[PDB]
């Protein structure tokens, strides 16, 4: 997968740090003070093996005669998801650690 | 998998947690200073925070503090250390 890099408009990662103090939930959450939860941005083809080629001479066809067929592309989408330690406040003052899953992207991919 | 101190009074035998693959030891202390909770930290993803041999401390009360260390055991003392 892409890691982005700013240059690259293609389906890439991108790195992204949510701070907790910045939407003021500090207070609940101890820890971590952040984390680079990340996201996915850029472009993809528009989404096989033999029989897609041939619909790509379709597709080609219908395009060089000024139609439009279908403008089915692809989409940038998080590929692969870790879990996030996080410590924080229960509604009853407790110290509640849990494992919060799917948090981080790390991998991006198109559809 | 990485063995870490322990101490949940919320819902140790001896004392010893087996963490998941890639985990770490974190440590949660709150006045008087004692322990409030300790463990495995499975938060990679942002090594500015679980890089350490040793457990170190870095709107809040100000009074609690949290760390995250690699090695076994390590979240049991920590220490602070910034330059003046």
């Amino acid at each position: 997968g892409l890691e982005c890099d700013g240059r690259t408009n293609l389906c890439c990662r991108q790195q992204f740090f949510i701070d907790f103090r910045l939407i003021g939930w500090n207070d609940w959450i101890i820890a971590p003070t952040g984390y680079y939860g990340n996201y996915c941005e850029g472009s993809c083809p528009a989404y096989p093996g033999s029989a897609s080629s041939f619909h790509t001479a379709v597709v080609n066809q219908y395009r060089m005669r000024g139609l439009n067929p279908g403008t089915v592309n692809s989409c940038c989408i998080p590929t692969k998801l870790s879990t996030m330690s996080m410590l924080y406040f229960d509604d009853e003052y407790n110290i509640v650690k849990r494992d919060v899953p799917n948090m981080i992207v790390e991998e991006c991919g198109c559809a | 998998e990485r063995l870490c101190a322990f101490k949940d009074p919320y819902q140790h035998e001896n004392g010893t947690i087996l963490c998941s693959k890639g985990s770490t030891c974190y440590g949660l202390w709150e006045g008087d200073i004692n322990l409030v909770k300790q463990g495995c930290w499975s938060h990679i993803g942002d090594p500015q925070e679980c890089h350490y041999e040793e457990c170190v401390v870095t709107i809040q009360n100000g009074t609690y503090r949290f760390c995250c260390c690699s090695t076994d055991l390590c979240n049991v003392n920590f220490t602070e250390n910034f330059p003046p």
